[PDB]
């Protein structure tokens, strides 16, 4: 999981 | 020739690259005709949350020798800057901030300017700005275009490459429509594909995004970046699953990398001999070059085996497929009255990881430095299925119950501490695997107690 997300 | 913008953004959350880092990266990227760089580290102040502070005296002086840099490596260096989580679009003040902030970059010679919106509330935070405009994108559409519109009464030949809010997945969104209508077409605009870290990136995907946005997009591509979640994972795979003619609907790509830089060169590498020749790129071909130059040709077949346990990423996102085959055909071997071939199978196996293991564990540069981490996990790994091998071999013997037994004990011991392991080494194939052998290994406990008669599935005696 990005930290985006 | 195939794409105009060759470039590298730093653009990942995390520790910051080092100023010397990024003057080495230079160096790199002109030896592999990369041709531009991108200023945004989400983890500089300066670059985000307080993006109305200008920079003090020491960090301009820094910029300056990076922009140096990157002008005599034939680099094209844009400074970014990320407003939106507290501009005021409508704000007259907040545009003059804004232009106050990048002067010190305009005055050393940056014509190309990031003006960034990813990673923002999806919707108008001011009063002012919802009285000013109908929704977000007409209010970024409105600033961008008054911040070109000043740079072209500043200086000659202004650039302005702005990344939308919605930068990914839809690209017939409201949004993106309103955006490409509105955005002056010489400002350019990013996207990252159909995810945050694409699978594959199609040109029919990049020929919708074009229309949507009345002009051929940019591509920010997340990867290697292994940021937030993807901090476990070694993003060292080549590049991947980008169409060979994506540079007919595409002005340039910017890749993101890991905050681990010298191993980042090489997926980068092979990302940089993708936009050479998109139509006659390999990747394994590609990879194969990239580990021989940047880590020496004696390196190759370990960095090829020590590779196989780190194909987890948006490219490769299922289980690591060469061990996964692997104990799915040793488990068939033991179940098929094969025990000779399968315990030789692990064997074989457990020795090439050793070996690869070993051969790379003695080389000292930079990249084995990065990758220690992984390194080191990997070993552990290796460690534990030499155990599983002691099991197996024991349990088809049968004197050599102990060593079975004590077997047991180790593995149901690793496998605990194996919860904490910091890196995705090996997914979750050798721990799964691990796991069948304590569950393959139930009876042999019942047998030790003389509980055979008695105990039913799952392997307890009850009432
Ligand atoms: C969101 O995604 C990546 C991966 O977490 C992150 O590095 C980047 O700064 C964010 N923004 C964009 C536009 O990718």
């Amino acid at each position: 999981v990005p930290y985006s997300s | 020739e195939y794409f105009r913008y060759r470039g590298i953004i730093e653009g990942f959350y995390g520790k910051p690259w080092e100023h010397q880092e990024r003057l080495d990266m230079f160096e790199f990227m002109q030896a592999n005709n990369l041709n531009a760089y991108i200023y945004a580290p989400k983890q500089d102040l300066y670059h985000r949350e307080l993006w109305r502070e200008p920079y003090k005296e020491e960090q301009l002086q820094l910029f300056k020798e990076l922009i140096e840099k990157a002008g005599s490596c034939g680099i094209n260096f844009t400074f970014a800057i990320s407003p939106g989580l507290s501009l005021v679009y409508s704000s007259e003040e907040e545009l003059e901030t804004l232009i106050r902030k990048i002067t010190p970059f305009l005055e050393m010679g940056v014509h190309s300017i990031g003006i960034f919106f990813d990673n923002v509330p999806f919707d108008l935070i001011h009063e002012e700005d919802r009285n000013s405009y109908s929704n977000l994108a007409e209010a970024q559409a409105d600033f961008l275009t008054r911040v070109l519109q000043r740079l072209e009464s500043t200086i000659s030949t202004p650039q302005i490459i702005m990344c939308p809010t919605f930068y990914c997945n839809d690209p017939n969104l409201e949004y993106l429509r309103i955006l490409g209508q509105r955005l002056p077409k010489n400002i350019d605009v990013f996207w990252t594909g159909p995810n945050v870290c694409s699978h594959e990136i199609t040109t029919s995907h990049m020929q919708e995004v074009q229309k949507s946005l009345q002009r051929p997009a940019t591509l920010w591509d997340n990867y290697p970046v292994n940021d937030g979640g993807m901090m476990p994972e070694l993003h060292i795979g080549p590049y991947d699953h980008r169409d060979p003619e994506l540079h007919t609907h595409v002005v340039g790509i910017y890749a993101n990398p890991m905050a681990l830089p010298e191993a980042s060169k090489l997926p980068l590498y092979t990302f940089a001999q993708y936009l050479n020749s998109p139509s006659q790129y390999n990747p394994q071909d590609s990879w194969r070059q990239a580990v021989s130059t940047l880590l020496g040709e004696d390196n190759l077949s370990a960095m090829e085996k020590f590779y196989q346990s780190n194909t987890i990423s948006c490219l490769e996102p299922e289980e690591p497929a060469y061990l996964t085959n692997l104990f799915k055909k040793v488990q068939e071997d033991f179940a098929s009255f094969r025990f000779e071939q399968g315990l030789r199978t692990l064997r074989e196996e457990i020795i090439s990881m050793q070996t690869t293991y070993s051969r790379l564990s003695t080389q000292d540069s930079k990249f084995f430095w990065e990758i220690r981490p992984w390194l080191e996990e990997y070993k552990l790994w290796t460690d534990y299925l030499d155990q599983a091998m002691i099991t197996f071999s024991n349990l088809f013997t049968g004197e050599s119950l102990q060593k079975a037994l004590q077997g047991r004990t180790y593995l149901r011991e690793v496998l605990k501490d194996a919860v904490d392991f910091r890196t995705r080494v090996c997914g979750d194939v050798v721990r799964n695997f691990l796991q069948q052998v304590l569950r393959s290994t139930v009876s042999i406990e019942l047998q030790a107690e003389g509980k055979e008669w008695t105990a039913l599935p799952p392997g307890i005696v009850r009432d």
